[PDB]
Order: structure tokens, then C-alpha cells, then sequence
RNA sequence: CAAGGUAGAGCAUGGGCCGGUAUCCUUAAGGAGACGGACGAACUGCGAAUGUGCUUUUCUUCUAUGCAAGCGUAGUGGGCGAGUUCUGGUAAGCAGGACUGGCGAAGAGGAAUGAACCUGGCACUGUGCUAAGGAACCCAAUGUCUGGACAGAGACCGAAAGAGGUAGGUGAAUAAAAUU
């Protein structure tokens, strides 16, 4: 079977993604990012909770699987369908190796011990850093000790120190609550899906009016 | 293993940069060298007759000989623990003017009034040496429009 | 043992005075060199004068009376740097002089957070009236009110061996 | 002057003065050929040695490569004057010989007793090159009563290496 | 002013005699020679007797022979030459 | 005064992951998408610090008890380790490079003991002083003040995960002493 975590934690080697010069790779096991109410307007949702790194180290495609089907089987039956959305950020795109060798050692006519010894593809992983935002939910604000208690569930399976925490934001938008309201009202923001794009004094007027009557109020 | 042939480990070195391919301009055609000036080598990719060996870009030296559209530098280098001296031929395409004399140059053009007079009215040259930055000035302030600092930014 | 000390200075470049303004800052510290220190900490990270441009013109000495050695109370105001981040608080001492109270509080931290004195940081120092008090700790001994008793025994004599008929303690 | 300038709401903050006194305070003997050079042109040899550099934006970057091994400031007349009487001395070229009247007046044409020369030194700044490299280095002993912390760390440390600034004189005065 | 006074001193100490060499020789009419030219060395600045003495203590093979024609060739209108060595006959 | 493409920063040519509002194309599915998030040792539009070279003593500072062409001739051509960094490997007192000091060829005082760590480079004597590290006793020199801490704990010592006891900070309540 797999080898132990503690064979792959830590970062020693450079970064080496699927490419002309690294063939015959394994396709990783976690495929599915995003889950819940996708496409639901930016105004719908406005609370928002994060997982968030106190670590810098390697996460296995086999443990983000784990992770997300723990988290959305909660939200699922807690929140219901329409009502939240949970987005995995992080991308296994590194290529970790193995120098595999035979239990029946000592004498082959294969080139035995740390001869010609280069590995081949054994699976992949994220690398990640301190303060980075490994999974994120929007939802309503009456959800805030459900989504507290989904996220609870993913700090079992990494390695490290990982902290959940509730965000400024409104929504997935960049833009802190306070502003985001101040620039709703007087009419400045475009719906972009889980997104906003704020209108601006910089084109030709012609089409500073056409978007102006797309605006969400 | 690496290889050593006469271009090796140029891939950076000797490439255009960024919106400047092409050929030169006129300006490194109409410029007249003569011995003795110091000149400075930046090869250019677009030709390949002339180039010098790619340890030479950079650097800088003295004209030794002028022909129709090449010139021979003198250079110095560390072998084996020890000093040798190197004739490089170069294309005129591949070189520039130094600024490395500039200011000794204006130097001398004053230094070269002083010793004249220094001949009829003096004996020696007060000769406009340079010096390094002093200690720092006296001031005196008035004393009105004071400015307080404080720690109040807490930085959460 | 603290000290409080005013520091001015203004900015220089290859020429003098090149900004008509001074500025001034007030620290509690050890020695002049540890104030002088503290001043190009803080122009640096409020404006962005960095040493060689800059030259102090004045460093003085602040100073107390107190001839009868009243007791007063005092309110500060603190941060402190951790590991996880830096941390902001308010406590409450009685002394003699604010650099009494200013003492007291860095034995505090250093005390109960496991922190050396140069990652403590004063933000402000007042002087209060009985109505001010916020906390619970010293306003039992500004109303006047305590009394105890001695819970350590002192030595009468340096002597080694003394004879078991003798009075040992106090 | 104080008095003027206080009395008309202004103050004066006289210029930088023209020579900073240095300090050998630990062994450099596995410090790389490039501090050993720098302690060379200011010939500074064993622990414990004393010499005065002049102030000028050269020495400044020198003493910021060599500023681990070395305690450096300023010396006001009252410091310099015991350190000269109790611990100076001169050469002609290799004869190393005791500051005297006869050997001042063959040196320099125009100095002839030794409070002359101090007074020089201090107040001329054009012939401090002169004044200075007839000087040995001062050979001083460790300070009485020892240092107070781990003399390694830098002055703002709480050790014994660094910027002293005007406050040299209280290390040079037990090392006397 | 100091750089000059320096550079003008070393000249003068690398012209001057030195007075821990001797010459190997065991023949003492030639180190009768020596003996008066180390005398005057030390009482006198003047570069050519320092020269001649520094001369008298090197090897046979330093001390190279010169011919007739040459001393005249190189002798540059002076009246008198002086040579440490032995001086041959030109045939031409 | 030149040259450089690393750390950081970015994703405009090339490779490449997930989701998209209006709108558009068909279907009555899907596709495209004015955009957002995630990335490369052999991706670059921008770009350090440190290091390298050139000129000027007509540029500070040192310098003869110093440098030294030339001629003759020795030993050496198994290295190993520390700090900072890199490549292969699950790793290793493992194998292999780069930079600045060591042991080899280095004693003395200190880490109880230790090739390489801290202080600091040795002719032979005498008087004083300090370093590093110590100061109940072994063993030359030790005491004081303020907080924590009760575990046959600690001074010498292992992870993810956690409750209990106690000392403090900040933010929410309620309050007929306070409490959560
Ligand atoms: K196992
Ligand atoms: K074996
Ligand atoms: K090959
Ligand atoms: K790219
Ligand atoms: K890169
Ligand atoms: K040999
Ligand atoms: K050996
Ligand atoms: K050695
Ligand atoms: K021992
Ligand atoms: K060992
Ligand atoms: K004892
Ligand atoms: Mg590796
Ligand atoms: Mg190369
Ligand atoms: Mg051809
Ligand atoms: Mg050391
Ligand atoms: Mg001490
Ligand atoms: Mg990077
Ligand atoms: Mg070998
Ligand atoms: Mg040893």
C-alpha cells in the first residue's frame, strides 16, 4: 500500500509539475472543488468562514478528498442544497517521487542499493504556506455555529495547525461589509455570480451609462 | 554533464531584450575610434561576425589597433595564481564608448590652468583634490512649530 | 531602576535645515543611548528619515519633587509582542514617581508572560483621583484601609551557630 | 552664547567633531583576511589597544565592518588630556622614544611642550594627519571592576561593542 | 605633505649600506679593503661609495668582467671610472 | 562607471486546474463568455540585498624588522569537520558540490568527560587585572528583590490531539453581592 505521511511532509524538493520532460503520471484522487449553490448572487450569502494555516507543508491529493466529502456530508444535511456553498482552493500539482526496491535484496542482476537511484511518479500533493486559506463557505448568517462545526471536521485531516475563522468579507467579494454596503446603495456594483465588479469614471460615457443600468439595486 | 563548446550556457546572455529586436542603428556606424581610448563590450545577437567569446561581455579596455571594421583590445586576466595579458579581436558593431574617465577628465582640464600659474606667481599646485563627505553640519533652529511622535498606532 | 528623557531632532540632507519642523518624543528608558535608540526606532516607522539624514539636537532629563514621598495612584497604558502577535492591555499601580509605577509594570509581564523588558512598549501614563479607579487591585489601599501582620521571621545575628538558650528570630 | 540663544527662543547644536576614538574590546584571530586588513589601517593589533581615526565618510564604512569587535565615540578635552599624560608616547621612524621637549621641537618645528600639542590636536583640524601618526597606539588595561554583561553583545544589548556616542569616556577612564 | 616625506625616506634607506653583510672571501688583503670603506659608509650620505661598498661583498659571478672598449662606450665623457672588477684587453 | 535575472513580485507569448452574471449560439441539452480563485527546475512584462570588474592617490588610510623579478630544489596530489546554503535518497555518524574561518600541523582556561564548540594563539621568571564560565557542600568565590509553579516535577528530555487546576489580557451579556 501507501507509504506513512511522515515519508512526504515537509518541502525539500523544488517544485516538478506534469509536463514534456515527466511522463507517465497517476491522475489525482480529489477532481471536485466546488459544491452547494454555485451559482447563487453575491448578495445572497453574505457570511463568510475559513479554514486558515498556522503551517508550511505538503498536503496529499488522498487527504483533500477525505476532506471535502466530511464537510459538504454536514453542510448537506444541516443547511440544506440551496443555502451555502464551499469552494477547496488549493490544487495538487506537484509530482512526488519513489526509488522503489525488491524485499528479496542483497543479490540481483538489477541494479541494486543507491545505484541509479532517481525515482518515478508515486502521486501528488499542494504545497502550501502560513496564513493561506485552505477551504472556504458562504451562507446565510443564521448558519455561523453550523458552518463553525463543518469546518471543525477538516482539522483532523492534515498534518499541523489549522484555525477556523470568520471573516470581514462579504461573501467571496474582496470588499469588507461596511464598504461593501456604502457602495451597493448609490449604485456602483455589477453581479458577477459569487462576485462584484465596481463601476468606475474611466471609459467613454457611452458605455459608463449602459453598464449603469445594469446595477443591482 | 555539461559540454564546452564556444557558445556554452548563453541562453540568457546573448538574446534581445524585450521590444528592442533588429538590427543597429546608425549612430554605431558613424562612430570614429582611435588608439588609446577605453571602450566597453556589449555583444549584439543579430550579428555573427566578429563576436568575442562571451567571458568578454561586460568589460571593459584600451585600444591597442584600429583596422576598417574591427579593433583589437587589450585585456588582463587571472590564470593558474597568476597575471596574463590578452589581445581580444572585436567587430565595431559589438562595442560602445566608456564613461569610465569622465570625471578625471574635467579634473585635469582644471588642474592643467593651475600649473601654469603655478610656474609664475607660486612654486607648487594646490591641485583640486577631491575629498570624502565630513562630519555632519552645525544648525541653528527657530524653534516654533514643534512636531510630537507617539506610539498611538497599536498594530492588532 | 527607569528613567524618562525628551528627545528632538530635525532632518539634514547635503545641505542644512531642510525641513523648518522639529519633532519630539518622550521615553521611559535606562540610560540617554537607549532613548536615542528609541527615536530613530520611531521616526523610521512614522515618517521614513532614516539615521544619516537626521541629527538630534537636544536630549533632557525629566524630573519629579516629591520631597515627602507621597503616595499616588497611576493608570498605564501597554503592548507587548508574543508569539502569536502583539498584544494591548490597561493596569493599575501606586508609587512615588511615574517611573516608579513604570518599573513595576515591566517586573509585571515579565512575571506573569515570560517576556524581556524590550518588548514592552508604553503608550501613556496618567494620574488618577479615588473616582477614576477602573480595577479591582489597588483601590482596597487608595480608600486607606489595610492592616496585616508579618509572615516572615528576620535574624538577629550573622553568626553561624548561636546557643539553643538564645532568642533566634526578631 | 546659551544665553543669547535662549533668551531669543532658538537653539544651537554645534557640528560633528573632527575624530572618533576606537577601542579593541575581543580577538580577532579567526575573523576572515578581510577584517584583519581593515584592523591593520587602523593599527589595532592586541586587545586592549587604543587609537584615534579621523571622522570622515571612508572611516565610517570601515568601522561598520569591523564594529563587532570594537567599542567607538566621541572624547571631550578632559578624557583626552589623562590619556596622554598617563599613557602616551612617540617614534621618529623605528626608535620608539618618551614625549619630551627636545623630541616635540625636532618633529615639528613650531610645537615645544606637550600642552601645546594637545591643544593642537584638538582645535586644528588641517594637521591632525601629522599630529596623529606620531603617536604609538595606546596600550591600555582591561577596566577595573571588569564588564557587566556578556561584552560580546552590542551596547544596545547590554554588552560592550558598538556606538558609545558622547558616553566613551567612562570606558576609557577605568581602562587608564 | 606626509606621503612625499615618507616615499623620499625609503629611496634614501634603499640606497644605504646595510651592515649585516660581509664578503666570504678568507683572503685578507681583500678584507683589509672592506674594512676602510665600512669606516667611511658610516660617516657620509654620498650614493657612490655606498654603491662600491655594497659591490664588495657580492659573489664572483655578480662581480662580471668588463672590456677595454666598453668602459669608454659607457664611461659617457668622464675623466675617471671606477669598476669593482677586472678589466680585459680588446683585440679589435 | 559597467555587466548580471537568483529571493521577492507576477501569470500579457507558450504549458496548464476549478467555477461563472448579463449576453451569444444552438438545442430545448450543452457550448462561448465581458471575470474571479489556484500554478512551472527546463513560464517572464518588473526586479533587490550580498558578491564581481574598470578608472582615479590629480582620494581617504597604512606602509622598510616590508615587498621582491630571476635561478636552483623539496614535500604534497586518500582529507575530514563547523556555520550558511544546494542536489540525489523515507532517511543516515549516508553519497556528492559552493562560500568564510578551523583540526590536520594547536598547547592553555571553560562546557563533569569529548580532534573540530566558548574564551583565546605558547621563549624563560616576578607582581597586579580581566575573559568564557562560576559563587549552599564536593571546589577558589553569594547574596538580595518581584511574580509564577506541587508533578518522586524541573533544572537534561518526543508529536497530532486534548480536559482539569491556577495566574493574567480582550470582547459580549445580565445585575436585587456580582454572575455567565
Ligand atoms: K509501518
Ligand atoms: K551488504
Ligand atoms: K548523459
Ligand atoms: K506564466
Ligand atoms: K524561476
Ligand atoms: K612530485
Ligand atoms: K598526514
Ligand atoms: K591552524
Ligand atoms: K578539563
Ligand atoms: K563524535
Ligand atoms: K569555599
Ligand atoms: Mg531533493
Ligand atoms: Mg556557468
Ligand atoms: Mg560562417
Ligand atoms: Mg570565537
Ligand atoms: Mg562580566
Ligand atoms: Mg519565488
Ligand atoms: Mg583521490
Ligand atoms: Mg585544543
Amino acid at each position: 500500500g501507501r507509504r506513512p505521511g511522515r515519508c512526504y511532509r515537509y518541502c525539500k524538493n523544488k517544485p516538478y509539475i506534469k509536463s514534456r520532460f515527466c511522463r507517465g503520471v497517476p491522475d489525482p484522487k480529489i477532481r471536485i472543488h466546488d459544491l452547494g449553490n454555485k451559482n447563487a448572487p453575491c448578495v445572497d450569502l453574505p457570511l463568510n468562514v475559513n479554514l486558515i494555516s498556522y503551517s508550511k507543508e505538503q498536503l496529499s491529493s488522498e487527504s483533500l478528498e477525505s476532506a471535502r466529502i466530511a464537510v459538504n456530508k454536514y453542510m448537506m444535511v444541516n443547511a440544506g442544497k440551496d443555502n451555502y456553498h464551499v469552494r477547496i482552493n488549493v490544487h495538487p500539482y506537484h509530482i512526488l517521487r519513489i526509488n522503489k526496491m525488491l524485499s528479496c535484496a542483497g543479490a540481483d542482476r538489477l541494479q541494486t542499493g543507491m545505484r541509479l537511484a532517481y525515482g518515478k511518479p508515486y502521486g501528488t500533493a499542494a504545497r502550501v504556506r502560513f496564513g493561506q486559506r485552505i477551504i472556504s463557505i458562504r451562507t446565510k448568517d443564521s448558519n455561523l455555529k453550523m458552518a463553525m462545526e463543518a469546518l471543525r471536521r477538516a482539522r483532523y485531516k492534515f498534518p499541523g495547525k489549522y484555525e477556523v475563522q470568520k471573516s470581514n468579507e462579504y461573501g467571496f467579494s474582496g470588499i469588507e461589509r461596511s464598504q461593501f454596503e456604502e457602495l451597493k446603495n448609490n449604485g456602483k456594483l455589477i453581479n458577477m455570480g459569487d462576485h462584484v465588479k465596481i463601476i468606475k469614471e474611466k471609459g467613454t460615457v457611452e458605455r459608463y451609462v449602459k453598464l449603469c443600468e445594469n446595477a443591482i439595486q | 554533464v555539461s559540454s564546452h563548446g564556444y557558445r556554452r550556457q548563453t541562453r540568457n546572455l546573448f538574446s534581445q531584450a524585450f521590444r528592442k529586436h533588429g538590427m543597429p542603428n546608425t549612430s554605431t556606424y558613424l562612430t570614429q575610434y582611435a588608439v588609446g581610448e577605453y571602450v566597453d563590450i556589449k555583444v549584439n545577437p543579430a550579428i555573427h561576425k566578429g563576436m568575442p567569446h562571451k567571458y568578454y561581455h561586460g568589460r571593459t579596455g584600451i585600444i591597442k589597433e584600429v583596422n576598417r571594421g574591427s579593433v583589437i583590445v587589450l585585456f588582463n586576466r587571472i590564470l593558474a595564481n597568476k597575471t596574463v595579458e590578452r589581445k581580444v579581436i572585436v567587430g565595431i558593431e559589438h562595442i560602445r564608448k566608456s564613461k569610465c574617465q569622465d570625471e578625471y577628465l574635467k579634473r585635469l582640464e582644471i588642474n592643467k590652468k593651475i600649473i601654469e600659474e603655478a610656474e609664475k606667481k607660486g612654486e607648487v599646485p594646490v591641485l583640486f583634490k577631491r575629498q570624502p563627505k565630513g562630519p555632519k553640519p552645525a544648525v541653528e533652529m527657530l524653534m516654533n512649530n514643534i512636531i510630537e511622535l507617539s506610539y498611538d498606532k497599536v498594530e492588532s | 531602576a527607569i528613567n524618562e528623557y525628551k528627545v528632538y531632532g530635525i532632518k539634514i540632507d547635503d545641505n542644512g535645515v531642510v525641513g523648518d519642523e522639529v519633532y519630539a518624543h518622550i521615553v521611559f528608558a535606562t540610560n540617554e543611548l537607549l532613548a536615542k535608540s528609541s527615536f530613530n526606532k520611531i521616526l523610521k516607522k512614522q515618517k521614513k528619515i532614516k539615521p544619516k539624514n537626521t541629527k538630534v539636537i537636544k536630549v533632557e532629563e525629566i524630573k519629579e519633587d516629591n520631597k515627602d514621598l507621597d503616595v499616588k495612584n497611576y493608570g498605564i497604558d501597554y503592548y507587548y509582542k508574543s508569539k502569536r502577535c502583539d498584544h494591548k492591555g490597561y493596569k493599575e499601580f501606586r508609587g512615588v514617581s511615574r517611573c516608579h509605577a513604570v518599573d513595576k509594570l515591566l517586573c509585571d509581564i515579565g512575571g506573569r508572560h515570560s517576556v524581556k523588558r524590550n518588548l514592552i512598549f508604553i503608550m501613556k501614563v496618567k494620574e488618577l483621583t479615588v473616582d477614576e479607579i477602573k480595577k479591582d487591585k489597588i483601590k482596597i489601599f487608595a480608600m486607606e484601609d489595610v492592616e496585616y501582620p508579618a509572615y516572615r521571621n528576620v535574624l538577629r545575628s550573622n553568626k553561624l551557630f548561636v546557643s539553643e538558650n538564645e532568642k533566634l528570630f526578631n | 552664547s546659551e544665553e543669547r540663544m535662549q533668551k531669543e527662543n532658538k537653539i544651537y547644536a554645534p557640528k560633528d567633531p573632527h575624530f572618533y576614538a576606537v577601542v579593541l574590546i575581543k580577538s580577532p584571530l579567526r575573523a576572515s583576511n578581510k577584517i584583519k586588513k581593515t584592523l591593520e589601517l587602523f593599527r589595532l593589533k592586541h586587545i586592549n589597544n587604543c587609537v584615534l581615526v579621523k571622522n570622515n565618510e571612508s572611516s565610517r564604512q570601515m568601522l561598520q565592518k569591523i564594529r563587532n569587535f570594537v567599542a567607538y565615540g566621541e572624547l571631550k578635552l578632559k578624557t583626552l588630556r589623562e590619556l596622554i599624560y598617563k599613557r602616551g608616547s612617540c617614534h621618529i621612524f623605528s626608535e620608539k622614544l618618551n614625549i619630551t621637549n627636545e623630541t616635540l621641537e625636532d618633529a615639528f618645528k613650531n610645537i615645544r611642550c606637550i600642552e601645546e600639542f594637545i591643544y593642537e590636536l584638538y582645535f586644528n583640524d588641517e594637521r591632525f594627519k601629522e599630529l596623529n601618526n606620531f603617536l604609538n597606539p595606546f596600550k591600555l588595561t582591561p577596566p577595573k571592576g571588569g564588564y557587566k554583561g556578556r561584552k560580546a553583545k552590542d551596547i544596545i544589548e547590554g554588552g560592550a561593542v558598538g556606538n558609545h556616542q558622547d558616553k566613551i569616556g567612562e570606558l576609557i577612564k577605568k581602562m587608564i | 605633505m606626509l606621503k612625499q616625506k615618507m616615499f623620499e625616506h625609503y629611496k634614501k634607506k634603499a640606497i644605504l649600506f646595510d651592515e649585516s653583510r660581509v664578503p666570504r672571501t678568507k683572503n685578507v688583503f681583500y678584507q683589509s679593503l672592506f674594512s676602510l670603506y665600512k669606516k667611511v659608509c658610516e660617516n657620509t650620505e654620498n650614493e657612490i661609495v655606498h654603491k662600491i661598498t655594497k659591490r664588495l661583498t657580492m659573489s664572483r659571478t655578480e662581480r662580471h668582467p668588463l672590456k677595454l672598449s666598453n668602459i669608454i662606450e659607457q664611461a659617457n665623457g668622464k675623466e675617471i671610472v671606477v669598476f669593482v672588477g677586472k678589466v680585459l684587453d680588446d683585440d679589435k
